[PDB]
RNA sequence: CGGUGAAAUGCGCAGAUACCGGGAGGAACGCCGAUGGCGAAGGCAGCCACCUGGUCCACCCGUGACGCUGAGGCGCGAAAGCGUGGGGAGCAAACCGGAUUAGAUACCCGGGUAGUCCACGCCCUAAACGAUGCGCGCUAGGUCUCUGGGUCUCCUGGGGGCCGAAGCUAACGCGUUAAGCGCGCCGCCUGGGGAGUACGGCCGCAAGGCUGAAACUCAAAGGAAUUGACGGGGGCCCGCACAAGCGGUGGA
């Protein structure tokens, strides 16, 4: 899980992409709660998070496939 | 003769037909081999060896230019998406890469019937 | 069989030479159980190639089967509300049993007079990869990899 | 190229399709997103800021019964639909053609106008459904979940679910989110069909809507469960039932 395997960091800080980018899959995609080993109400943040750091064009909004 | 070896190898599969282009570093279309053209005409287009066909015949006028290495690059989801692919990895094309865009909306023209 | 493979019925090798193969054939040959008769067809069409060619039939037989065991095949399948082709990859037991029994159909349809002739003859021009038993093979496979368009299914 | 079970209608040598770059515009807003949250309902999902309602918890501080319901009235009221104007990418009634078929005024395919998006104004209906009026008290728990407070491996408040005591129910089911035990207050029912019609009035630009009978006619209409059969429903299993094979009848 991504909480597990990081540390204090805050859910709202929209800049720090060393962060979130954990956050998002080998796609743009956001991870589902199963991945991201957040609660209710953290998801409900890192949403809303994201999609800020997406228009900052700092986060992605989708990738392409790769292995191979 | 051009004389551009390394080339992207785009293919497009269909619910109908599977068509490959094959362009340029740039993005500019060099050759390109559909279904209908190697020779089916129907329902045999969607069928794994009409993308077999339609991904080797197309590197042969690849070859012809002498393309040598090749990023492979899908859209769609259609029958045989697999067969075309492993057809150039064996077609005599140093495949670089598989990458996958299928186009994605994130919601916007509302479809037609049969979603 | 629904129930199970139910096994395969094991044979007496031949008195002559002992290969069950010989066997199998001659049960071929054989209408209405009169055994003893086409027992003789095949001997004295082995002995047709003792005379008409330089090598032992044992040998000759074996060769002539091996080389019409046809190793692709259609077989019929409704996918669609249509008869798909599905060309397939034919066992060890089916080669065999299509092999003897196109060599005979064939052979019979020989313009030859005396049966143990046509055997004889089929059994050679067989070895030598033509005649129409390994036609009866070849046009086979050449719906095979002709409808290889479904070898999907 | 497209599209289908197949096909054709259509689009392409004025060069389509597939591919790169650029520009316009409309609509909608993937993932997160849930068996979740919110709201009186209808309904509500990209992001931001402003304006604005409701609500929950803790403290127990203040007023001092100031409460509940609620005929008529007033406002809100999906979709479609009407007026004026704007807008029009995609979709698409009607309509044009294509194939299917005994035929197809359809189901499938290609086009396509209203419409669908916006503003103002009208319409006001609905499986507008938990098919379950609003408010207060009382009656074992278990578990999942949203959310708040706490001395936070446990306690305590509010919401959404599943199982379930007592109880109830025609039965299915319901069961501290009551269909339980009780009080208040409003609405509505009183055999089916005829009818949500007729007539009358009200409302509306129109489409229509609200209210709403009877004659006649039938002995039922109706709910839930049972047992069966049956399904071009499902799972599983058999037989020379098919397959595989040999041999035949159909011919004379």
């Amino acid at each position: 899980k991504v909480k597990a395997t990081l540390g204090e960091f805050d859910l709202r800080d929209y800049r720090n992409v060393e962060v979130l980018k954990r956050f998002l899959s080998e796609t743009g995609k956001i991870l589902p709660r199963r991945r991201t080993g957040l609660s209710g109400k953290e998801q409900r943040i890192l949403a809303k998070t994201i999609k800020r750091a997406r228009i900052l064009g700092l986060l992605p909004f989708t990738e392409k496939l790769v292995r191979k | 003769k051009r004389q551009v070896a390394s080339g992207r190898a785009y293919i497009h599969a269909s619910y109908n037909n599977t068509i490959v282009t094959i362009t340029d570093p740039d993005g500019n279309p060099i050759t390109w081999s559909s279904g209908g053209v190697i020779g089916y005409k129907g329902s045999r287009k969607g069928t794994p060896y009409a993308a077999q066909l339609a991904a080797l015949d197309a590197a042969k006028k690849a070859m012809a230019y002498g393309m040598q290495s090749v990023d492979v690059i899908v859209r769609g989801t259609g029958a045989g998406r697999e067969q075309a692919i492993r057809a150039l990895q064996a077609s005599g094309l140093q495949v670089k890469s598989i990458v996958d865009d299928t186009p994605v909306p994130h919601n916007g023209c509302r479809p037609k019937k049969k979603f | 069989a629904r129930r199970r493979r139910a096994e395969v019925r094991q044979l007496q090798p031949d008195l002559v030479y002992g290969d069950v193969l010989v066997t199998a054939f001659i049960n071929k040959i054989m209408r209405d159980g009169k055994k003893n008769l086409a027992a003789r067809i095949f001997y004295d069409a082995c002995k047709i190639i003792q005379e008409k060619t330089g090598q032992e039939p044992l040998k000759v037989f074996k060769q002539a089967v091996e080389n019409v065991k046809p190793r692709m095949e259609v077989r019929s399948r409704r996918v669609g509300g249509a008869n798909y082709q599905v060309p397939m990859e034919v066992s060890p037991r089916r080669q065999q049993s299509l092999a003897l029994r196109w060599l005979v159909q064939a052979a019979n349809q020989r313009p030859e007079r005396r049966a143990a002739v046509r055997i004889a003859h089929e059994l050679m021009d067989a070895a030598e990869g033509k005649g129409g038993a390994v036609k009866k093979k070849e046009d086979v496979e050449r719906m095979a990899e002709a409808n290889r368009a479904y070898a999907h299914y």
